């Protein structure tokens, strides 16, 4: 079962709960998205190296280049949010009331 | 773990420099040296004030071109397989796409503002 | 004495990474992220990975530099808080630490833990390569793909990055 | 927003959906969902106002966390039996995570809290194109991975999605939130039949996309966001009224009109199984999601609200907008009752 | 969980009482904890003491619904001894509805709760005794 | 024309922010017709710096 | 149904479809589609404030031509799909004999019926 | 007559109506040819 997989899945679940519950900073939400990227990266890479399935080592490089451009998109969105307000708090987003 | 041994020796060297800075030379009379100094006058507040920055596109620009550095960096292992045509073709296509994106945001003054 | 060294480095990774994702001030979060990325590079390096961990160390770390630039530029508090400042931040950090030490306890003094799967408690020199006389060095030829066989894949990846560039420029341009 | 660049971004939305449709490799499906997200962000914010900014924020956060949960499902799938085919899975936990990631993406009742928020502040072109494609593309993936799904997951999400999309729709005096709650109800219907005969679901997809196309074309015809404006488009444009009448009754699902062929064929190939209590519960809830259509139709055409003038000025200028393809989609959406044996066109 | 709703179906009907009633309290308390978790996650009760109070109210009321339902089911099954008719659980659903009206301290909502809960509970026993499958065949 | 037509109070019912009022609906408002909420002023970041004597 | 010609992925009609007759002239479904095309032309004249039943006759004939053509191909694929469904059904009938027993059809001389006389 | 500063259209062009009639008659000819081919194929195979 290769015991390191347990701690990496534990780190994934903690990073997911950190992504879900968050106090005020959307910066921290993008930061936990980056961490969850790293968790899936390391788990998939240790999978591929246990399997010796080295034809498909495309998972690490391509997963993280795509998820990093996602993080760049989120950072530009946070630039726009902090431009059209003072800060980037979860409060003062409660307009556009449902 | 031999490079970890080197990291350990440098950690011990750096901590002994910390302790030889702190504990050896003299006393520690505080209570005005700790005040925040800017250039001679006591300012308003401190740092951590919202410091609105000049560049917006440039850091994301760095990020995305670092990502295409990531796709380009296996060039030596590109250069040894029996498919020379696809090798040279996709290599030129990746660098040309990098130059195309650069040319777009160069012609659309994406760098000509608060640089 | 040590033989569980990948499990040990993974425990250091889980400590730094739970303290990362417990959300302090994002500069302290980036301290945690650089520590976590460094020891994760160490995990995948000492597992047998040649270069890909040092690669992701570089890439992911430059991304964290950009994240620092924006978390300094945009919004901080009047006094930024650290892990041990608040009720909730200290509570989540110490209970994540408690989950870590509790799983170390219930592995090292037990046989197996079955929270989601039957996890076997012993370090991962099993299962492992039995000395293949390769000399082709699997990760080198692996990333020597994307270019010989990888035709469509780099096309859509680079096209996604070009679209990403024009998208960022037009989102900031949309004023 | 140069129009060449807009054609580029629309072609990338097409490209992301085609890459989803086309591959056997799981990472290409994830690339397709992601490129769809990246290009569907700037179809929004076609205006300037920060309502679109906050809507794009909320949509980006939920869409990207659903995509990352899907990547978790694929990575655990290859921790187990390691193949890159889109087939029957080999993990119930990965099928759980994959169904919940798709449930967060295309809208289900624990997971829909972003949908009226994203559709409220954006213009109608962006809302139309995101409803059509973002409710199209993971139905392909669901059609592919159907033989390894615990039926409790899909069925509970579908029941709860229909009843939440019904119960939310009665209160809103907007239009986009009515359309979004109706989207949630129809996605519950289009998911509920998946594990029994998926030709029903994909033909429901065709019919629902034709219906939503007619709806948002008839709202691009006149810049209306409240029912007050619908009454004033009664008084200024008379054929729009009877088309809103016919298409709203067709979203209702009444038999001589062509809104019935989706529901009733589903109930046929549903109750050929031994589920009877569930189709009668679902179809009573489909009776429930029709009242806001009725009050909308009342406010448009069956009753005649008092209208503000300057329509006296507006009467010299006819409806000089653009129509995408209004009459073809309309009479395909309305007069298509007796072609129920075009069920089998699909496979 | 499916295992302990199967435990609630595991008692012969029939009577093995204190156990059918404890299973009913467990099912009701689990459902009350679910609804209290929703109502504390969607409200921000402000603060944690009021959150504990609201969760205590919803769990105790749903568990009391389960308790009173199991009590009148057990007594009706002991008295009238008929496992065929669901009229025992019709009485059970109306008793639970009237006690829900008592715990909300209204009368019209309580009478409607008697009607709807009694008819649905009689439907549950009626469809179980004739045999209507849960959620699927899933075959054809 | 002797036929009843819907009127101003029906129009007031079928408007506002949401249809059915509660004890909590007073915070909802009808949306702006421009869909734009412009006015706020951000000059707190007029951040000072003493380029000082020495 | 799942293919069962999941080899050619978008073969719209094989040579298997060239053995059944095509949809004939004046079948009622294509005439229904043609009337729907005329109705589409009528409502297209209705929306643009031009006179209905006037001044759009080339658009009338265009819509009728397009809908009749598309409906003709849809009818062809439809009839092929039902034909291959029938043929696969009968192949599975003729394949396994013993799972489909001829029920011994007892005549009404001996088939008893519960009666319950209604008054 | 009665107009000011232009009639915008109403006087049609003479490429669009010719294009539409041409492609319509072309599609009618193609479907007739298709039906003749299909009847020939059916009577040649059976
Ligand atoms: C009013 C409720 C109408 C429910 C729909 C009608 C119906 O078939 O009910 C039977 C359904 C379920 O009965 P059923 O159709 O499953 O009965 C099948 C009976 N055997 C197994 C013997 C073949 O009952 C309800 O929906 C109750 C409400
Ligand atoms: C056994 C047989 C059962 C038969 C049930 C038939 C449906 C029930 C009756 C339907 C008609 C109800 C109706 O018209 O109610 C009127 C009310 C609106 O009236 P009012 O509140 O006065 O609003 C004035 C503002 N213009 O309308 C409403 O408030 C409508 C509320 C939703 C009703 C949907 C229909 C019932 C669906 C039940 C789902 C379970």
């Amino acid at each position: 079962m290769s015991l390191v997989y347990m701690n990496i899945m534990m780190a994934f679940t903690v990073s997911l709960t950190g992504l879900l519950m968050y106090r005020s900073h959307l910066m921290s939400s993008l930061l936990c998205l980056e961490g969850m990227m790293l968790s899936l990266f390391i788990l998939a890479t240790l999978m591929i190296l246990n399997s010796h399935f080295t034809l498909a080592s495309m998972m690490p490089i391509i997963l993280l280049v795509f998820a990093a451009c996602e993080a760049a998109l989120g950072l530009s969105l946070l630039v726009m949010v902090s431009n059209t307000y003072g800060t980037d708090y979860v409060q003062n987003l409660n307009l556009l009331q449902c | 773990m031999n490079l970890m041994i080197t990291l350990l020796t440098n950690f011990t060297l750096a901590t002994l420099l910390v302790t030889i800075a702190f504990w050896l030379p003299q006393l520690n009379v505080y209570s005005e040296k700790t005040s925040p100094y800017e250039c001679g006058f006591d300012p308003m507040g401190s740092a951590r004030l919202p410091f609105s920055m000049k560049f917006f596109l440039v850091a994301i620009t760095f990020l995305l071109f670092d990502l295409e550095i990531a796709l380009l960096l296996p060039l030596p292992w590109a250069s040894q397989t029996t498919n020379l045509n696809t090798m040279l073709t996709m290599a030129l296509l990746l660098i040309f796409l990098l130059a195309v994106s650069l040319a777009y945001e160069w012609t659309q003054k994406g760098l000509e503002w608060t640089e | 004495m040590m033989t569980y060294i990948v499990f040990i480095l993974s425990i250091i990774f889980v400590m730094g990474f739970v303290g990362f994702s417990s959300k302090p001030s994002p500069i302290y979060g980036g301290l945690g992220l650089i520590v976590s990325g460094g020891v994760g590079c160490g995990i995948v390096l000492n597992f047998g990975g040649s270069f890909l961990g040092l690669m992701v160390f570089l890439i992911y770390l430059g991304g964290m530099m950009v994240v620092f630039g924006y978390t300094t530029a945009m919004a901080t508090e009047q006094y930024p808080e650290v892990w041990v400042s608040n009720k909730v931040v200290l509570g989540t950090f110490i209970t994540g630490l408690l989950m870590e030490f509790l799983m170390v306890y219930y592995v090292l003094k037990d046989k197996e833990v079955e929270i989601v799967f039957k996890f076997n408690g012993m370090g991962d020199w099993v299962i492992y390569d039995t000395g293949d006389s390769g000399f082709f060095s699997e990760e080198a030829m692996g990333i020597a793909a994307l270019y010989s066989y990888g035709t469509w894949l780099v096309i859509v990846t680079g096209w996604s990055l070009l679209i990403g560039v024009v998208v960022i420029m037009e989102i900031t341009r949309g004023n | 927003m140069n129009p060449i660049i807009l054609i580029i971004i629309l072609m990338t939305v097409m490209l992301g959906t085609i890459i989803v449709m086309i591959s056997t490799h799981w990472l290409l499906i994830w690339i397709g969902f992601e490129m769809n997200m990246l290009a569907i962000i700037p179809i929004m914010m076609k205006k300037h106002n920060p309502r679109a900014t906050e809507a794009s924020t909320k949509y980006f956060l939920t869409q990207s966390t659903a995509s990352m949960l899907l990547m978790m499902a694929i990575i655990i799938n290859l921790m187990f039996s390691g193949q890159w085919t889109v087939m029957k899975l080999f993990n119930p936990m990965a099928s759980m995570l994959m169904t919940m990631a798709l449930a967060m993406k295309l809208g289900m009742a624990p997971f829909h809290f972003w949908v009226p928020e994203v559709t409220q502040g954006i213009p109608l072109s962006s809302g139309l194109i995101l409803l059509t494609w973002q409710k199209l593309a993971p139905m392909s993936v669901l059609y592919q991975i159907l033989p390894s799904i615990n039926l409790d997951l899909i069925l509970t999400l579908s029941i709860l999605s229909i009843t939440i999309g019904g119960w939310g729709g009665l209160n809103q005096t907007q239009l986009r939130k009515i359309m979004a709650y109706s989207s949630i109800a129809h996605m519950g219907w289009m998911t509920a039949v998946l594990l029994y005969n998926p030709t029903m679901t994909l033909l429901n997809l065709i019919i629902y996309i034709i219906m939503t196309s007619t709806m948002f074309t008839l709202f691009m015809a006149n810049s209306t966001t409240t029912t007050l404006s619908l009454s004033h488009t009664w008084n200024k444009a008379p054929i729009m009224t009877i088309l809103v009448l016919i298409t709203l009754l067709s979203m209702g699902g009444l038999p001589p009109l062509s809104g019935f062929m989706p529901k009733w064929m589903i109930i046929q190939e549903m109750t050929k199984n031994d589920s009877i209590i569930l189709p009668t519960l679902m179809a009573i809830t489909a009776l429930l999601n029709l009242y806001f259509y009725m009050r909308l139709t009342y406010s448009t055409a069956l009753t005649m609200f008092p209208s503000t003038n300057n329509m006296k000025m507006k009467w010299q200028f006819p409806t000089t907008k653009r129509m995408t393809l209004l009459p073809t989609m309309t009479v395909l959406s309305t007069m298509l009752l007796p072609l129920t044996p075009i069920l089998s066109i699909l496979e | 969980a499916k295992t302990l709703l199967h435990q609630y179906w595991d008692i012969p009907e029939g009577t093995e009482c204190h156990r059918k009633t404890y299973a009913a309290t467990s099912i009701g308390g689990a459902s009350g904890l679910v609804v209290s978790a929703y109502s504390v996650a969607l409200k921000t009760p402000t603060s944690f003491l009021e959150g504990v109070a609201r969760t205590g109210r919803y769990t105790f009321t749903a568990a009391a619904i389960g308790a009173i339902f199991g009590l009148t089911s057990c007594i009706s099954a002991q008295v009238r001894e008929k496992p065929d008719d669901p009229l025992n659980y019709l009485i059970g659903g109306c008793a639970g509805g009237l006690t829900l009206g008592a715990r909300t301290r209204s009368y019209g909502i309580g009478a409607a709760a008697c009607a709807y809960m009694g008819l649905t509970a009689a439907l549950v026993k009626m469809g179980q005794l004739e045999g209507w499958k849960v959620f699927a065949e899933p075959k054809v | 024309a002797r036929q009843w037509q819907p009127d101003v109070e029906w129009a007031e019912q079928y408007g506002g922010a949401v249809m059915y009022p509660t004890k909590e609906t007073a915070h909802w408002k009808p949306p702006p017709w421009n869909d734009v909420d412009p006015p706020k002023d951000t000059l707190v970041s007029n951040l000072t710096l003493n380029f000082g004597p020495q | 149904m799942t293919g069962r010609q999941a080899r050619a992925p978008l073969q719209f009609l094989p040579d298997e479809a060239r053995s059944l007759p095509p949809p004939k002239l004046t079948d009622p479904r294509l005439a229904y589609i043609g009337f729907l095309g005329y109705c589409s032309g009528l409502i297209d004249n209705a929306i643009r404030r031009r006179p209905v039943l006037s001044a759009g006759l080339h658009r009338q004939f265009l819509y009728i031509t397009s809908f009749v053509f598309v409906g003709y191909y849809l009818l062809k694929r439809q009839d092929y799909m039902y034909a291959v469904r029938d043929h696969d059904m009968f192949s599975y009938i003729k394949s396994h004999p013993e799972d489909f027993p001829e029920k011994d059809k007892k005549t009404y001389r001996e088939v008893f019926e519960e009666f319950h006389p209604v008054r | 007559k009665f107009y000011i500063q232009e009639p915008p259209h109403g006087s049609p062009n003479w490429l669009k109506v010719g294009l539409t009639l041409g492609t319509s008659a072309f599609l009618w000819i193609y479907l007739i040819k298709q039906h003749n081919e299909d009847v020939l194929e059916y009577k040649r195979r059976n």
